[PDB]
């Protein structure tokens, strides 16, 4: 008798084995990145598969979006992660119509975050296995970046990773990084990584996306600026792949 | 050689992935084969059938169905799974985006629906999934043609060219080596066919498969005309007369 | 001896002096006497002689006695293997048994197997224990490549009874061999007095017919059935100490005994 | 056995299990120490220093008050320790609403362990991984008070008490130092105990550690980093040789 | 023998000097100084045609040669299987050049998962036994091994490398036409049949076919006729025997199972 | 026989091998000046196809101590309590000559981790080998026996077997860099002939880190493509030919399409 | 180990168990029953067994005109039939109420083929142990067969049967259509039309058979019903 079999049930070592159980599910998922810097947030990506009659091209899968403030990105499973974004984009503008401004972001993540608690205990559920990464800037505390845990606890970090080896590449990242970078720093950085703990040698540009916020709005609120491949198959052979 | 984890779809092991919706797609695969192709100008869909007993009227059922005049959607895999998600589809198309929006949905808030009626099979235990895996084609004045894929798991890819079923890798193969980025509508048929030749059985004529097709216009079809822009669909399946004539090349 | 009977090929039951069928037996006669006989064709033709036949069916059809008649015609040693009394819970030695008597037949000149209860072989495999099922088909495995090796025998034949055909999909084992599959019969009521006729001789009995046997023996068309009649209506003609059989008596026991033979 | 696998069955020396198990879930989290004075109250952590990549603009923190004569301190996980305290911050905002009038503190301990009965009564549910404790005034009064709360539902009112790793050194500590026979009276011998009381598990780290204490008239101080880091040296100035 | 089979028009020819010009001819190997190879593995699905072959090379190796199916091996009593195991390859090298054959070991050769058992824990050390003696300490430079099975994609990777597999094969589908023509011209023409010889109206069937099921149709149709009180030749009318080879009709759970 | 030249691809591990042999043999009145211990056998792991039991057999050929083996599985026998008694018959013929290292090429057969419903003899000589390496009398083996054992992933095994105070190291052996998968070439190429204008840097270089013993399979199969010519000389084009043929199968169940996930 | 006591479980080679074991309850009855149109008609017989002496053959059925120009035959155990016989009269109220007009076979198969499938999807209901088969006469398309199943795989036959004897009967018809290439059967009276089954299945098995053994149903246009012993002797007669 081992105690798995429900996410209802402590082990008597005072543990909830099937809650690790979907921390592990990420590690299948694909590399996601994101840097706090001076003038604004960068994100990263990988896609798990690569391969010629699917278009990745238009077709954006690790970057959805939130607001035209905030913009996260995702791993884990498609369905029990679709339906979190569909909520986030619904709590937002019930904030917003009520307040008649802006989410803050710390709410917003305090709120989904709380419901995957939901999902661990009241009801013989599956727990959402899902690891967010959060971006955007709230005027309370100027930029931001947090992160997930399908658990439900979050943390506020400078500039971290998950899925695929991401403890490998924190060390590549933990070493080699300066607060005074201003955007291209944590770019060449960022996408050095990717190249040194992926699957295989292609790295071609559909491979991966980008993301950026920039407070270059003078004295406007944000902008933002997903980038198609031609903004970024042109920058790596500009970085020296 | 699996044990104590596909029992049910609401526990995750060790290794971390999720029960039988693994084995689902285990018979999507026995199901008969199916293919789509992404042209400049068109998009198409075809399957066969061996059907059981020969005394069937084989018009009767059809494997690819209607959702809009402009959206069109086949299977490979179980049946019955299907002529009911349909209904549960079309009647979404209705009071989703129609009746608030006005007019019918693109392709993929078409698609996106198709999905949560799928998810809510795979939250509970004791409530099985579909056992089929469809694929969709459609257009729209936004982003005009696509080829959508559709699995049991709630994912939806796109596609440009694909099959599925039986002869899935092998036509799969195929088709990356007969198939160009800027190719025309007709020659498409003429590739289904043959990339149909590649696991057929019995027989091969025009009565024996149903493929479709979208396109330009078609407003013969309407029937409601004394109107400019009260257009037609983009939507016609292709008569056996009409396709055993084409097999004669 | 250890095994088996091998009925010393010349133990002459009579293959005729019984109500089964003409069509089914003379389906064997193909198989086995034809080539036994008269090779001077499958040699003509080149085509090797067959590799054995199931006979599906349940019980009363009487699909063993036949068996061992006809290969008391040609003269061949019956044994048994039955697949329920094969199997051990052990790794092996379920497979070593299959060994021992392909080999052991073959230390004979001549012998013929009577596997029977062979669905215990051909498992649907619904447990899916990997400890055991992938056991399952390695001794099953084994027989399929013990049966058909080196034997360019003409003498080693081939048999396998098996109730509930179709119960195995694990593996059908179609191509090639069985180059016939009995479509078996039961007992017709025209063949009820075919039978009866069969086990009333060596009796005096002032006759003991009726036409009131078939509509008795109507839905107990088992073997069992009459043999066992004429055993208890011979046992009411001595409840009485009489001297020969009345036929009411078989109209009583069809009657008053096939309930067992349509109930349980 | 199979006594333990759910919350609604006994075994036979009568105890239920997953509560208990539970208490070995708290055992595994971090400190978290309380004690009076005459007049005012503190409170301790065992905080992380875990890696250079947590904004250090943004400090984690345990305790987290929901009222301003009310705080809260915890150990165990922290997503179940999420919820209570939001559904204690609302129930104390209410009793001002409906009897305007603010809380006796006894009245919201058994408020958080009015919902820590429920949660392990009924099945269908798992429990709370938390223990708690409540510190701060009644309000119109200086008496100091203090209340533990644990998974089972059940309220005391120690003096001095601790949660979590090497706990078991801290309890038999303070009971070898602090004692009724003499009451502290002002913070900086209630400091000066406490800060000392953690050194069985801080194992000389100075960025692992926070603190805080009580006002009365609905009042609360937090401290600084260098405001213990003296405190750090005189309690080292004792440990001469 | 070789004549005796069909189209392994490719496949025929790698083993045939993988086994037998070593023997014959080694000198040149050396004669640049590398060390040959010692095993190969034959996967295909079954009916495909690969356990006859090797017995073409038992007529034609002018070596010793072993059959041991790999169900065989197995016993309840532990301990015995690998010695077993010990016993054939220390035949071989004392009856020595020699070679050896199995015919299956999927029973054996597979993944050497997590085991937590005595069965699935004893069958891998059997295959252990093999391990240590292809490649350790002691080994030799006369054996070869003949692998074989119905398909290879599980058996661990550790057997398969270099040293010990240096050379495995493939073989065909069942829906390849070149071949197809090639078996029935073969068999048929080993006897006789008739001048109405419709063959050339069969192969171009869309239909998946093996080597096995070839021998199936053309038997069971010299069945039927021979069966007519006839006395050769087999006539045209066949039509029962490709539609007889219809197995598919005759599974109803391929007719209704999953549905 | 194979020698030292031949293991080429590596020197760190091979020097701490001899780190713990060789000294203590020759040279113990320092380590019995500075007079601390005695750091007895090893293990190395790394995946198939490396080199493990390629050290084991040189090693042999530059020892001077007698060199015992057991290959696979031929210490698990059908009759009960007498393995063990394979076992404490075994290490009685070491001491008989004080220096005596001993081999066991793999011990996942035997050595795996415990249980109750099954796992019978097996489980018992493991339960006394583990005494006889460390126990009282274990204390006078434990004087000039050495120990190797060469898995291929531990995680299976137990603690207690690599548990220190019997294995003091645990070795790995990964597959290789660019050079060292450069060297092995010439060390099984040597022999070939006067290869023609040729370079072997440029084509490890396109064959990422695979293994060792592929390597030994492109270069025997790139003279049998021009073995068959009678072009007894090499090519080049032949070599990343090959390599870049052999890896392809393997790069061929790789994929799949499942992806439940992202 | 589970796979086989639950429905809604798939196994890894994807076949479930336990609707399979339902197409096989069907033939507890060892009943075989055979359905064929016509020019404007169709009609449907059906083998009996009253072995026991003591019921009243005239309620013992397993046909149920459901309604107009409606029918149907069943297999499988009857109280199933009747937990089934009962929605089509359901229905046939609400079609015509709620949009105007008589129910079509086709949709009355589709219709409750979905409910049977939705019963393959949860532990609402078991799987009724029944095949049925409903045979109507079409305003717009003419006569039609229809052969439901429990999973839910209808579809239309030109003139199809049941039983544990469907193999033998799918052998002899089908000889049938191809002696003159056409799927329905001319002359239009359905009474020679009976005259036509009859004698084309007691050949097919080789029994022959009584009035008081069997019931047959006959769809015209315009109303569909049964009969009694009349026309019991017209096979025999010539
Ligand atoms: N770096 C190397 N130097 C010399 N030979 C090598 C090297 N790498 C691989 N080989 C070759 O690989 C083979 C050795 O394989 P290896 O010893 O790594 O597997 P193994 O440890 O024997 O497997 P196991 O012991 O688990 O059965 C030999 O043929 C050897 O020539
Ligand atoms: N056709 C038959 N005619 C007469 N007796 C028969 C016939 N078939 C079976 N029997 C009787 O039944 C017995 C054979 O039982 P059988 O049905 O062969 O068992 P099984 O089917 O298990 O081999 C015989 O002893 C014989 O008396
Ligand atoms: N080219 C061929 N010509 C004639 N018979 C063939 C041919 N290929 C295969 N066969 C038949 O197929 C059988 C071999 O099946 P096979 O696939 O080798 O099974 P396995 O490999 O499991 O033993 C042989 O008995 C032989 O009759």
């Amino acid at each position: 008798r081992r105690y798995d079999s429900r996410t209802t049930i402590f082990s008597p070592e005072g543990r909830l084995y099937q809650v690790e159980y979907a921390l592990e599910s990420i590690s299948h998922a694909g590399t996601a990145i994101g840097i706090m810097a001076s003038d604004g947030i960068v994100l990263a990506a990988e896609r798990k598969v690569t391969s010629t009659l699917l278009e990745q091209d238009t077709s954006t899968e690790k970057l959805y979006k939130l607001n035209d403030k905030i913009a996260v990105a995702v791993a884990g499973l498609t369905a029990d992660a679709e339906i979190l974004i569909n909520t986030a984009r619904i709590h937002a503008q019930n904030y917003l119509k009520t307040y008649n401004e802006d989410i803050p972001v710390e709410i917003l993540v305090r709120r989904l975050s709380d419901i995957k608690q939901g999902y661990t205990q009241h009801g013989g559920l599956r727990p959402f296995g899902v690891s967010f990464i959060y971006a955007g800037y709230d005027d309370r505390y100027g930029y931001q970046l947090y992160t997930s845990n399908p658990s439900g606890n979050y943390t506020g970090w400078k500039a971290i990773s998950v899925g695929a080896n991401t403890s490998a590449a924190q060390t590549l990242l933990q070493m080699d990084y300066k607060d005074d970078m201003k955007v291209d720093d944590a770019i060449e950085l960022a996408l050095k990584t990717l190249s040194k703990t992926t699957d295989s040698s292609a790295l071609t540009y559909d491979r991966l996306e980008f993301a950026t916020i920039r407070k270059g709005a003078n004295d406007g609120e944000v902008y933002q600026k997903i980038f198609k491949p031609q903004e970024i198959k042109d920058i790596l052979v500009k970085t020296g792949i | 050689m699996t044990d104590r984890y596909s029992f049910s779809l609401t526990t995750f092991s060790p290794s971390g992935k999720l029960g039988q919706i693994d084995y689902a797609l285990t018979a999507v695969k026995q199901g008969v084969t199916s293919l789509g192709i992404k042209a400049t100008n068109g998009v198409v869909i075809a399957t066969e059938k061996k059907s059981s007993s020969p005394l069937a009227m084989s018009e009767t059922l059809s494997k690819v169905s209607l959702l809009t005049p402009d959206i069109g959607a086949v299977y490979s895999g179980m049946g019955p799974d299907y002529r009911v998600l349909v209904d549960k589809s079309r009647k979404v198309a209705h009071t989703s985006y129609k009746r608030i929006y006005g007019e019918y949905p693109p392709t993929k808030l078409l698609v996106s629906e198709v999905a949560k009626i799928m998810q809510e099979a795979t939250q509970s235990g004791g409530v099985r999934p579909f056992g089929v895996s469809l694929l969709i084609a459609g257009h729209d004045e936004f982003n005009g043609f696509s080829l959508y894929q559709v699995d049991p798991s709630g994912s939806y890819f796109p596609w440009k060219a694909t099959a599925i079923g039986k002869g899935s890798v092998a036509a799969k193969t195929f088709l990356e080596k007969r198939w160009n980025d800027e190719l025309e509508l007709e020659d498409a048929i003429h590739i289904a066919l043959l990339t149909l030749k590649e696991s057929v059985e019995g027989e091969f004529n025009g009565d024996t498969i149903e493929l479709a097709i979208i396109g330009d216009e078609n407003p013969d079809l309407l029937g409601y005309t004394g109107i400019p822009t009260d257009k037609g669909p983009r939507f016609r399946k292709l008569t056996s007369q009409e396709i055993n004539d084409r097999l004669e090349a | 001896l250890v095994y088996n009977m091998t009925s010393f090929e010349q133990g002459e039951i009579t293959f005729d002096g019984i109500g089964g069928l003409t069509e089914q037996i003379r389906e064997l006669r193909e198989v086995i006497e034809l080539p036994l006989k008269n090779p001077e064709i499958f040699q003509r033709v080149g085509i090797k002689p067959p590799k054995g036949v199931l006979l599906y069916g349940p019980p009363g059809t009487g699909k063993t006695l036949l068996a061992k008649a006809v290969a008391a015609t040609i003269g061949a040693n019956f044994i048994f293997s039955p697949a329920s009394g094969i199997v051990d819970k052990y790794i092996g030695e379920s497979a070593r048994i299959i060994r021992e008597m392909f080999a052991y037949a073959k230390e004979h000149e001549p012998c013929i197997i009577f596997m029977d209860e062979v669905d215990a072989i051909g498992g649907r495999r619904f447990s899916e224990g990997t400890s055991a099922d992938r056991e399952i088909q390695r001794t099953l495995m084994e027989l399929l490549t013990q049966m058909d090796g080196f034997d360019n025998l003409g003498q080693t034949k081939i048999i396998m009874a098996t109730n509930r055909p179709d119960t195995l999909d694990p593996a059908l084992l179609r191509p090639g061999r069985l180059d016939r599959k009995v479509e078996i019969p039961l007992p017709n009521e025209a063949g009820r007095l075919e039978i009866f006729k069969i086990h009333t001789a060596k009796v005096k009995k002032t006759g003991e017919f009726d036409f009131e046997a078939a509509v008795k023996m109507s839905d107990g068309f088992n073997g069992a059935d009459i043999r066992n009649c004429a055993t208890e209506a011979g046992f009411f003609a001595i409840r009485d100490d009489r001297d020969h059989i009345n036929p009411d008596d078989l109209m009583k026991a069809v009657r008053k005994v096939a309930e067992v033979k349509k109930l349980e | 056995s199979g006594y333990d696998r759910a919350l609604s069955i006994f075994s036979p020396d009568g105890h239920i299990f997953q509560v208990e198990y539970a208490l070995e879930a708290v055992k595994r989290g971090t400190c978290a120490v309380g004690v009076k004075g005459k007049n005012c109250v503190v409170l301790g952590c065992e905080r992380r220093s875990t890696l250079k990549l947590q904004d250090t603009r943004i400090t984690p923190s345990k305790v987290s008050k929901i009222d301003s004569h009310v705080v809260l301190s915890f150990s165990g996980l922290n997503a179940d320790s999420r919820i209570l305290i939001e559904k204690a911050r609302v129930e104390a905002q209410s009793h001002r609403l409906t009897l305007e009038d603010p809380v006796t503190v006894e009245y919201l301990t058994r408020y958080v362990a009015g919902v820590q009965q429920r949660y392990t009564q009924s099945g269908g549910v798992r429990p709370f991984g938390v223990s708690t404790l409540i510190a701060g005034f009644d309000p119109r009064d200086d008496e100091p008070k203090l209340y533990q709360t644990e998974p089972s539902g059940i309220y005391s009112s120690w003096s001095a008490q601790t949660i979590g790793r090497n706990s078991k050194t801290v309890r038999e500590f303070l009971e070898k130092n602090y004692d009724r026979k003499e009451p502290p009276a002002t913070v900086e011998e209630c400091v000066k105990l406490t800060v000392r009381s953690l050194l069985e598990v801080v194992q000389t780290g100075a960025k692992n550690i926070e603190i805080t204490v009580v006002k009365p008239d609905s009042d609360i101080v937090a401290l600084s980093s260098e405001e213990i880091n003296q405190y750090v040296t005189q309690i080292e100035q004792e440990k001469q040789e | 023998t070789y004549a005796d089979v069909g189209g392994l028009d490719m496949q025929k020819q790698e083993i045939r000097e993988a086994v037998e010009l070593p023997l014959v001819q080694a000198d040149l190997y050396e004669q640049i100084g590398i060390d040959p190879p010692r095993g190969v593995l034959l996967y295909g699905p079954p009916g495909t045609g690969k356990t006859m072959l090797v017995k073409a090379v038992a007529n034609s190796t002018k070596a010793a040669f072993i059959r041991v199916n790999g169900s065989e091996f197995v016993h309840k009593y532990l301990g015995e299987g690998p010695r077993m195991v010990r016993d054939v390859f220390r035949l071989a090298r004392e009856n020595a050049p020699s070679i050896i054959f199995i015919d299956e070991v999927d029973s054996i050769a597979t993944k050497r998962f997590d085991a937590q058992t005595g069965s699935d824990r004893e069958v891998q050390r059997i295959l252990i036994e093999l391990l240590t003696q292809m490649d350790g300490f002691d080994q030799s430079t006369n054996v070869k091994v003949i692998m074989a099975t119905n398909r290879a994609d599980t058996l661990d990777p550790a057997l398969l490398r270099p040293g010990r597999l240096d050379r495995k094969i493939e073989f065909p589908s069942l829906r390849d036409r070149r071949e197809r023509r090639l078996i029935f011209g073969t068999i048929a023409s080993k006897m006789s049949l008739a001048p109405e010889a419709d063959l050339d109206s069969l192969i171009i069937r869309n239909d998946s076919l093996s080597g096995a099921v070839i021998a199936a149709i053309m038997q069971e149709a010299g069945l039927r006729a021979v069966r007519k009180n006839r006395y050769v030749i087999l006539q045209s009318d066949l039509e029962e025997a490709y539609a007889t080879q219809v197995k598919t009709d005759n599974t109803v759970d391929k007719f209704d199972f999953y549905k | 026989d194979s020698t030292y030249d031949m293991v080429g691809g590596l020197t760190k591990q091979i020097k701490e091998i001899k780190e713990v042999i060789e000294l203590p043999v020759k040279h113990p009145e320092l380590f019995e000046s500075l007079g601390i211990a005695q750091p007895k056998g090893v293990i190395l792991y790394g995946p198939p196809g490396t080199g493990k039991t390629l050290l084991a057999r040189a090693v042999a050929h530059h020892t001077d101590c007698k060199f015992i083996r057991v290959s696979g599985a031929e210490l698990v026998q059908k009759y009960i309590g007498e393995g063990s008694r394979m076992v404490r018959e075994l290490f009685v013929m070491a001491r008989e000559h004080a220096p005596s290292i001993i081999f066991m090429d793999e011990i996942d057969s035997i050595g795996s981790t415990r249980v109750e419903g099954s796992g019978g003899g097996d489980s018992e000589v493991q339960r006394t080998m583990l005494e006889l390496l460390n126990q009282l009398d274990g204390f006078e083996t434990s004087k000039n026996i050495k120990i190797i054992m060469a898995t291929n992933r531990l995680d299976i095994l137990d603690p207690a077997l690599l548990r220190p105070g019997r294995i003091d190291r645990k070795i790995e052996f990964p597959p290789p860099s660019v050079a060292a998968r450069a060297e092995i070439l010439r060390i099984h190429s040597r022999k070939m002939n006067l290869t023609r204008g040729i370079n072997l840097r440029k084509v490890a270089e396109k064959m990422n880190g695979c293994s060792g013993a592929d390597v030994k399979g492109v270069c025997t199969e790139a003279g049998m493509y021009a073995l068959r010519e009678r072009r007894i000389h090499v090519t080049q084009e032949d070599f990343e030919l090959a390599v870049g043929k052999v890896m392809n199968k393997n790069q061929e169940t790789a994929i799949s399409v499942a992806k439940l996930f992202k | 180990a589970g796979y086989d006591r639950h429905i809604t479980i798939f196994s890894p080679e994807g076949r479930l168990y336990q609707v399979e074991y339902a197409f096989k309850a069907t033939n507890q009855t060892n009943i075989n029953s055979l359905a064929v149109r016509g020019k404007d008609c169709t009609v449907v017989i059906s083998q009996k067994k009253v072995p026991d002496k003591l019921l009243d053959p005239t309620t013992v059925s397993y046909i149920f005109c459901i309604s107009r120009t409606i029918g149907m035959v069943v297999n499988g155990p009857i109280p199933d039939a009747r937990n089934a016989a009962l929605r089509a009269k359901a229905e046939a109220a609400e079609f015509r109420y709620k949009y105007g007009y008589d129910m079509p076979c086709d949709v009355l198969a589709k219709r409750m083929a979905n409910l049977s499938q939705i019963y393959t999807q949860r532990a609402y209901m078991r799987p009724l142990g029944v095949i049925l088969t409903f045979v109507s006469v079409d305003e717009e398309l003419g006569p039609s067969i229809y052969k439901t199943d429990p999973a839910g795989y209808y579809v239309g036959y030109k003139a199809t049967a049941t039983g544990p004897k469907q193999q033998e009967i799918t052998t002899n018809l089908e000889n049938h259509f191809k002696k003159s290439k056409i799927d329905h059967i001319n002359e239009e009276s359905w009474e020679k039309v009976v005259e036509f089954a009859i004698t084309h299945m007691i050949d097919a098995l080789g029994t022959e058979f009584s009035k008081n053994d069997l019931e047959v149903g006959v769809a015209t246009k315009d109303k569909f019903f049964t009969l009694s012993a009349e026309n019991i002797e017209e096979r025999l007669v010539a």
